[PDB]
């Protein structure tokens, strides 16, 4: 993509699309779909320890940002563009998992209900690191609790997955630029 | 409801009618008597440091543009075009010499002046009095060590006087540390609670921490971890509570400089704060140097709260009686290493941001307490804030304000609600002052 | 609006202003004069049979905890902490000796008493009067053959007297059958209708069945299938309608013991009910034994309805003038075989539950009739309930109450709305009684 | 608020309080004094041409059924059953001799009469006075060259008189062209704006076009493309503005017969309109023939707007103070070739429909200007409509009404809001007339 | 999954996940996707008779439950945990289909509009019954009617499908534990 | 499908379903999925010029209708059944793309955020034109802007795609019958 002509497209977005338009490997797309479907199943049943063990690499960066609204024509104001809703290493994810599982987490009784919808899966091997798999996917995440609370999250995920212990592919980076600036879901206490 | 006569808060702030968290007519009344009258947080110098820099902010339900002027001052204006009322600025931050309306193209300066009108000569000729068509300006804009507050009421006390006895507690961290920076942009999340629910919680509520935050305490292994599940009560002399004439208050938990931060930050922070304290002993005395590196949970009346040392900075922006838009920034000491500032900012959001696991512990408490204020059998019920009543002092030789010399109590609730009731029942600042001429005596009764 | 003077319901209950289904100020007024004053359904013995068992329930817009005490009685309390007003219990049912608040950890007994306060000695010392801090208790809790009702107003009539002439019709099924059980948990669904729309429909509306439920009648081949599309009118003497002083009423459709249940249940049910009827003839007489196995569509004023024999049990929980939360349980006779109870419970939900195909037929009728009450040109229009007026009797030698001796009419609407108007225009039970001293005469005019 | 006394619109219509776009109490008051009093657009002959044809339409927040009678007249009735108030008709258009209620099966004729009641003889006997139970009829229904308007107030002026001086400008296109057809069905979209925001924009707002629609002007290459980004001001004598006693007004942009249509339609349209103009010169004179093929942006007070030549036809259906349901039809000249009619209808929706790229340019302007009317510091602020004041005339020898002889100004806003204020402060048409006896003098002051 | 360690996970959920982690058959996942996409298409166009004929087995149990909210720590209260929103045999489904098709079903005029989104498809053959296919999938179901009524349903479906007449795979069990306790969709009168 | 028996089914819908039940080509379904996922990615990053160049055929008809609500039993009223929310040729799409990219499109600052979820993909070659590919898919489209504006669109798409320049498959027809009669999303200014 020429971002001087396609005026609304960011350099980052143009780079990411180049990644998937080039070598299409049908089998890799299927592998990626299975990996993500299984990850989502574990998360939906609140098997957070199993998720860490089976899905998350020791060197993970798990990051969800919220970008400040700036003018499309802005070129002078150069202060921190975004904040980190999540920016977690494995240890920090483990803290969040222990928080979910703690029997004095009062907000988890009665038990929450999660349902995840994963779509638009794309997969490509990294050119330079032949063991790094780029996976892009979109998620709709439905969280229901306490009779009449219903929160629905929508996001695109830019992931890198790599083979780890036992040759199991695990998440080493997830990046989400959350599309809604002001959350209308009470919080973002869900694993996208 | 007759706000001159209705007892919404009982004498000495000992109780409040539950309807205050639910009644929409009262919410509308607070727009006038709370939000249009008092000082409200806008931004920090660090977010608009250069001429032309601006941000948008809420003041109550109104939106304002807050702009750094060429002369280095800051002015704030309603984000509303003077022609047909369109919102002028649709972004959160930027740099500009002015703002052009997308409806009919009127151009306003960073100083609020109407500078241009399309085809003025051909359309209006000499008839348009542009000098009278500047954006509606926030009457008062003042700084507390870089933290910028605004007030629509010209009659308000200066911001320093408004902080009253609370200023003494804030100054070690806000002034004597070398100064703070606010790290933006803020997280922004809507909760289904009244603004007063989190405001009262941050002003005065140490009692909830062990139980509400049992899971976060157990899981993070922060410095206050011993409290988890009410397993332990802090020792005698572990802290104090204070409140002030104009409603601001805080708790002080001695020495807790790492605050809510997980064990990953505890050693570096405890080293950094202790080193600065050692230097400050000589400059401001031992007690105030210790206050610098002590955890303060504070509300600057009405709706700005913070946890010093943890570095959490909050605005509880009102939307309606059971809706609040929560803005969360990080505060850092300017002379911290940049890498530590970055890690501290992420940790603030990790704990108290949109996906803050500590903040999440508070959601149901705040939301249900607020929503119950609408329920018929609870409207006229009394919320209790009597813990510690009859043990507070005023005029202490060491710690100023109305002070409870215990780490856990409801001193700061009583001061917050005394000020609230005085405003709600008053038509202007003169009347508030008359209603507050015995404020500390009321709070220290037995 | 002046509720003392405003004629919302015309003389003899012949018509009602359409605004009653839409006006939010009136809704707020009903919270006081309807829901805080009258008897409201809570639960059944079968759902809280053992000491410590509890459920939550709505009473109007308030939520209560309903708990089986150690002595075998039942007490109910507002689900609101006496400290800072947090909702105590977040589940629907359970077993516990008490309830601990998740905010500051106050512990209340199953009997409502404040039993523990964290660190009471260290924090409050001897100062906290826990005896005065018990949960706010529902003044009155009484049972009708295991069905538990509550009332916030100490001055209310006993529940038996409140049922008035309706009790006589219910007793064959509720008492003489050996007793009923409520099968939980209920279905729960929000509809965009006023609570009065389904309440009036169940109290009194046989006229709608053939037309509204044409498709469900045709498709299920239930016993009432002949009515589909108004293809046939029930025979003369097919049933009757009744109403009572305090507003409860019902229709009686003789012999329809299989009710709405599809042909899959008709033979077993018609056998079971007929066998019991044969036994009851000797105990309560032929007429009352027949009533046992006759389909009763009833509303227990204000907002609890049922279809006996079909076994549908409803609570129309009010949220606002055009929002109602519908709770649906199944009722079964305790001495039915367990497999039949299971099948009957599923069939109740199949027909009238969240995906009840019969109930679905009513949605648009209820929702649009309610929402039209907000529309400007309809507010002051008159909803008609005159069918059968001038043919009702009172004091009949066989059938008590104000009675219309026809299967289809609007007798029960008139009694429901007469009671409604008397409450809305009254400040207390004494005033309702004064306004109701000629209730049956008003209803039987010509 | 006291609507008799409150100055919501200043003398000469020069300004309006911003709260008029946000205040819900005022919205409720407008239901009475604006929507229940004035003429409102229903449909076109072309949409209900044959006996039995009907459509539904809103009149304010009420819904009506609009039906072609056997005698060729049109009658309109509230879409509400006279029994228990259910909405009768759930579709938007059709053909029928009557309407049967889905609740209890009452059948009403296309003429509103209650024609049948199920089982009337057996249930009501001779007791039901069906003659008194016809649907509630819209008092007045009149046509302007096939465009059908209704009014609930029997006392209203005839529709022709109500159009006042605006009728003269509409007649070349509506009458002398051979007549127009409305192409349905309409697009329907909810916007979060007050109904007055788009109404005032279409009545009078040429100033916004170059700036608001900069992108649509640049991108479509329509005939008005030179205005994009305020790159050019239309020439002197490029048009005029007008307003009238009862609030209707419009702008006239000379010769712009292709309107907003993209270059794909410009040549055919400019040929077609010019050819008809040549014929009309001889029939109605040069000036009126030119008006025929000139772009008129008009609001027929209160909430019907149009762009002639562009062929955009709008109804701004009110829902609440910050919610409006926008209905968009296309208007075409009946003697246009059918293929051109089809293309013109698609182009109307392309530009101003649900995905209309021009209409999209207006969303934020309308929505934010409306919503700002709720914000505390803006409620009592003044929206300005003074452009051109002191240069308007009345009684001109060529152009009737209060007229500003310039293409861009706020003449039509002033007339719209003068009429609005006169209605809001009046209890009936007689009072409006008294309040309007010097209407043109007020508007032409200096 | 060890549910003593993964404290939030139910025994049922742990069993179901074991079913898919074990033999992954890529072709079976594709077959399952086709079956479910075709089923959803038939339902979306309101071809309810065709759905019964082509998609639903004579021995079907079609079940949607709503579970009462109970304390996470609850161990004493042992009364009926759930109610059946649906618990239908073939005959009962046919009754519901005839109800939909009846010309006096007034609520079906004007015609409803349905749009279904099926995601997260997993398929595994039963170990013991080699002709029984387990299929898991998630559905978002959008129902629009009457100008401005819009209801959106979210659910996970645990299905068993088996070859029937003409060798056509048909639904023999569907189980949904509906995630929202109090419905905010007017009713649940949709086939999930 | 027999539409005399399946009373709720339209002739058009019955025809379209016949198209996919007949020759199932698994590889074609995968190709279709890739095409649509890539199209959605380009649209989501607002690469509207790239979308036109890579995804849209010169002879395209891009059509979204809104159908008037009529009685299910209606047989006499025969006036225009629907209006065109979109009915665009390539030129008209280009006008809309230039409108999006114009720096004076004030509504595009701050930049919008789009996230698309494409599901239920079916593909079949045309019987008569062996180079015409029929693709059916459903879309959920999430648009977020200006802090707290969130609009979610739901639709089924009936597409025809054909190989064009460089042998690239491009959209030659898209048809959507939008399911909600009254839009509650402020506008329909999104490319479904
Ligand atoms: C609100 C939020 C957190 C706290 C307090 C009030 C009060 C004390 C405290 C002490 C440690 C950590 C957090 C807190
Ligand atoms: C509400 C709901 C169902 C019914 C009635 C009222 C009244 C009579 C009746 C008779 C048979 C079946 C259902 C009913
Ligand atoms: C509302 C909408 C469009 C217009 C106007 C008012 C007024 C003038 C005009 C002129 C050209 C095109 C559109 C317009
Ligand atoms: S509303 Fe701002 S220029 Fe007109
Ligand atoms: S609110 Fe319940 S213990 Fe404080
Ligand atoms: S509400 Fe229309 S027939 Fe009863
Ligand atoms: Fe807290
Ligand atoms: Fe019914
Ligand atoms: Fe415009």
């Amino acid at each position: 993509i020429n971002i001087q002509e396609d005026k609304l497209v960011s350099a980052h977005d143009a780079e990411e699309i180049l990644r998937f338009f080039n070598c299409h490997d049908s089998a890799l797309q299927q592998e990626a779909t299975t990996l993500l479907t299984q990850e989502a199943h574990l998360l939906d049943i609140q098997a957070y320890r199993a998720w860490l063990e089976h899905c998350v690499g020791s060197e993970v960066q798990y990051q969800v940002i919220s970008r400040e609204l700036r003018a499309a024509s802005e070129r002078r104001y150069k202060l921190n563009e975004a904040m980190n809703v999540y920016n977690e290493n494995f240890q920090q994810l483990k803290v969040r998992v222990e928080h979910q599982l703690d029997p004095q987490n009062w907000g988890n009784s009665p038990k929450l209900r999660f349902t995840r919808f994963i779509t638009n899966v794309q997969a490509a091997m990294d050119v330079n690191d032949k063991e790094l798999l780029h996976i892009r996917s979109n998620v709709i995440l439905h969280r229901a609790r306490r009779g009449n609370q219903v929160d629905v999250f929508y996001a695109a995920r830019e992931d890198k997955w790599k083979r780890g212990e036992g040759g199991v592919r695990k998440l080493v980076q997830r990046f989400v630029d959350y599309p809604e600036r002001i959350l209308q879901t009470h919080n973002l206490m869900v694993f996208l | 409801m007759n706000y001159n006569n209705k007892i919404l808060v009982s004498e000495s702030g000992l109780s409040q009618k539950h309807l205050i968290h639910g009644d929409e007519e009262l919410f509308q009344h607070e727009l006038k008597t709370i939000f249009a009258r008092n000082w409200l947080f806008l931004t920090h110098d660090s977010l608009i440091p250069a001429p032309g820099d601006y941000v948008t902010a809420k003041m109550g339900i109104d939106e304002v543009i807050v702009s750094r002027q060429n002369d280095g001052s800051i002015r704030a204006f309603l984000n509303v075009c003077r022609h047909r009322g369109k919102t002028l600025v649709s972004v959160e931050a930027g740099n500009a010499k002015g703002f052009v309306c997308s409806y009919h193209g009127w151009g306003f300066g960073s100083n609020g002046e109407l500078q241009s009108v399309p085809f003025e000569k051909d359309l209006y000729g000499e008839s348009l009095n542009k000098k009278c068509l500047g954006l509606k300006e926030v009457a008062r804009v003042e700084s507390f060590h870089g933290f910028i507050y605004g007030c629509f009421d010209q009659e308000a006390p200066p911001l320093m006087d408004y902080l009253g006895d609370a200023a003494w507690y804030l100054e070690p961290m806000f002034k004597h540390s070398g100064g703070l920076e606010l790290v933006g942009p803020p997280g922004k999340v809507v909760i289904k609670a009244n603004w007063k629910a989190p405001a009262e919680n941050f002003v005065g509520d140490a009692y909830h921490v062990g139980w509400t935050h049992a899971s976060s305490l157990r899981s993070g292994e922060s410095i206050f971890s011993s409290l988890a599940g009410n397993a332990a009560l802090p020792p005698e002399g572990a802290g104090l509570q204070m409140t002030s004439k104009y409603g601001s208050g805080m708790g002080v938990l001695w020495d807790g400089y790492s605050g809510v931060h997980s064990a990953d930050l505890v050693p570096e922070l405890m080293a950094f704060g202790g080193a600065k304290q050692e230097r400050l002993n000589k400059e401001i005395g031992d007690v105030r140097a210790r206050i610098y590196r002590s955890h303060l949970n504070c509300t600057v009346f009405p709706n700005n709260s913070m946890l010093t040392c943890s570095g959490v900075f909050k605005v509880w922006n009102p939307i309606d009686a059971n809706t609040t838009e929560v803005w969360t920034y990080a505060i850092v000491e300017k002379d911290m290493p940049e890498d530590l500032k970055r890690r501290l900012a992420d940790s603030v959001q990790r704990t108290f941001g949109p996906a803050g696991f500590w903040e999440s512990d508070d959601n149901d408490n705040m939301e249900t307490a607020s929503q119950n204020g609408k329920k018929y059998q609870s409207r006229d019920s009394d919320l209790l804030s009597n813990l510690g009543f009859g043990e507070d002092v005023y005029g202490d030789a060491v710690y100023p304000g109305v002070v409870g010399k215990s780490a856990i109590g409801e001193t700061s609730y009583r001061g917050f609600y005394r000020a609230y009731q005085a405003h709600v029942s008053s038509s202007n600042w003169a009347e508030f002052e008359h209603a507050s001429s015995t404020w500390h005596t009321e709070l220290t009764k037995t």
